[PDB]
């Protein structure tokens, strides 16, 4: 049907606000956020992969991706989640 | 394994008549002497953002010399399309 | 008798004459080149750099200067002043939407 | 066990996974990709809700609204250069008023 | 049908942009503008609607239409 | 009679509105002008009710931007009124 | 070392409207760059528009939108006129 | 076999039309590609080739050269409403900007 990250928003917001809700609006408004982010991600990555001849997206062209859209503390804390949650992955 | 003299106050090879010289041909009659440094920070800061793009992308291919297409992609991400470097 | 000596003001135009009819980059080229690597530097230690693209960051911030210039001059002569200052530059920026 | 489940994250690796590979951005989907993609995401989530909360409380609401959610991302200046070309629907603008215009 | 974009309206407008003062001549001028904007967005979203052989502009052809200009809206998704 | 001097009511007006989210152009007088602009590239077109919502906002957020570059245009030039060259000088230096 | 361009086709181009006129070698390049420049502007243009549809084919439909889209007035209308006579030449 | 006849010819183009083709391909905009469009693709790429050599050759005779230089593309671009709209924001390298003083800085 219609697709939306609703839940996930609300779990993050639990887990941050527990006693924080939010209104259909702001939910509708974070859903578009998050396409938004994910569309430029994976159009900046697919740059690169061109760039560069390769046919593999893999974790670390997202990382450069993730270098060059987001500015200065923000992409340091980002790249130390990614790292993170991709070490946990493995194992 | 002879490298050059580090690198200082290199921003002074922004000279005066330089930055004189490009307001000449943007069309500016008159210039306060407060310009000179105003022009020097702003130029700084732009050149940060472009190298940073472009030393991102030359760390991305695994290669330690920055090629005019790193450039070229640097400036176009940021839209500022730059014509006669391809190829 | 007297030497001769133009007004102030009109050399200005006759220079502005002269380099808006002709394209020669207008920086010394080893000093950009020298500021390009201590910049760089701050970044990674050891880089080297292809010759065709420091041309290429000095065409690029040429051109970007040269278009400040314009819009820092149209907002000059907007104050009815001709001499541009500071402020002017802080306005052109802040309406580009760069700060 | 889901690989969201295995890598402590709340969104939903596997719909990013499905999203990624119908979304013709590439041949091959390397299997760590969705996983930092699902990471970074939450990560910028949290950080937003935080400050959208955070201005929530300072206006003794309960309930975040799109105005807290604009005077959240405005006043952060990372946000507001990542967001600085988006405009939020009923989110109005921040109170600012030129020196210059008050009496005296 | 311009007229409908009323001088007070228009000063309210202007009252969120923390303008204190406001000349009689801008009203007719700020109503070029207006009209401007819009029709390059409506003729970007026109044109969606027409490729997808439809009689009925939604609001995602809006959408992709102010996207496209680098005026990315949320909320209407 | 009492009566405010010229400007207190201005600035009470510019907290108000700032402070508040609503919109404030009337619907219908938007949506005719909308459907009459319509009208001149394709005939007989109808419209869904939250797409002028959705121009309706991106309109009034992008003259309220404009708005904003113009008062800083204005007090440029050390005065406090807008004026005509005032928008046109900020719509050059946008690019538009 | 096989770099292709678009060199002789603008050059072939430059000869059918100057006949006596040349070109250097970095205006060359820069037409180049322009060319390619355009093409993954519509390309791309059209990408979008076909996922907007949820259709997986990109056919002559989609670059005529996608023109219309990118060029101003005048010259998208020209632009349209000659790619319909074009495709409706080869088609016959 | 029959004679090899090239869809440029059939279309009366000068753009290689095959070429187009392998590029829309392999530049991974879409699974499928109809056989008109990269037709289409190239007249259009065409069309703008022949717009701007016209006025960059208009320009090269106005400065009495014979040989179009980059400046010339420059003055092209600049002057022409559609073509500077569409590349606003575009560089030029070595082109330089259009003559232009303002009109309160000449004396009176």
């Amino acid at each position: 049907r219609k697709e939306s990250y609703s839940i996930y928003v609300y779990k993050v917001l639990k887990q941050v606000h527990p006693d924080t809700g939010i209104s259909s609006k702001a939910m509708g408004i974070m859903n578009s956020f998050v396409n938004d982010i994910f569309e430029r991600i994976a159009g900046e990555a697919s740059r690169l992969a061109h760039y560069n001849k390769r046919s593999t997206i893999t974790s670390r062209e997202i990382q450069t991706a993730v270098r060059l859209l987001l500015p200065g503390e923000l992409a340091k804390h980002a790249v130390s989640e990614g790292t993170k949650a991709v070490t946990k992955y493995t194992s | 394994k002879r490298h050059r003299k580090v690198l200082r106050d290199n921003i002074q090879g922004i000279t005066k008549p330089a930055i004189r010289r490009l307001a000449r041909r943007g069309g500016v009659k008159r210039i306060s002497g407060l310009i000179y440094e105003e022009t020097r920070g702003v130029l700084k800061v732009f050149l940060e953002n472009v190298i940073r793009d472009a030393v991102t992308y030359t760390e991305h291919a695994k290669r330690k010399t920055v090629t005019a297409m790193d450039v070229v992609y640097a400036l176009k991400r940021q839209g500022r399309t730059l014509y006669g470097f391809g190829g | 008798k007297k030497p001769h000596r133009y007004r102030p003001g009109t050399v200005a135009l006759r220079e502005i004459r002269r380099y808006q009819k002709s394209t020669e980059l207008l920086i010394r080229k080893l000093p950009f080149q020298r500021l390009v690597r201590e910049i760089a530097q701050d970044f990674k230690t050891d880089l080297r750099f292809q010759s065709s693209a420091v041309m290429a960051l000095q065409e690029a911030c040429e051109a970007y200067l040269v278009g400040l210039f314009e819009d820092t001059n149209l907002c000059a002569i907007h104050a009815k002043r001709v001499t541009i200052m500071p402020k002017d530059i802080q306005l052109a920026r802040r309406i580009r939407g760069e700060r | 066990k889901t690989r969201s489940s295995r890598a402590g994250l709340q969104f939903p690796v596997g719909r990013v996974h499905r999203l990624l590979r119908k979304g013709n951005y590439s041949e091959r989907v390397g299997a760590g990709a969705p996983v930092y993609l699902a990471a970074v995401l939450e990560y910028l989530t949290a950080e937003i809700l935080e400050l959208a909360g955070n201005a929530a409380r300072d206006n003794k609401k309960t309930r975040i609204i799109p105005r807290h959610l604009q005077l959240a991302i405005r006043n952060d200046e990372e946000l507001n250069k990542l967001l600085g070309r988006v405009t939020i629907a009923q989110g109005g603008v921040l109170p600012n008023i030129q020196a210059v215009l008050l009496p005296k």
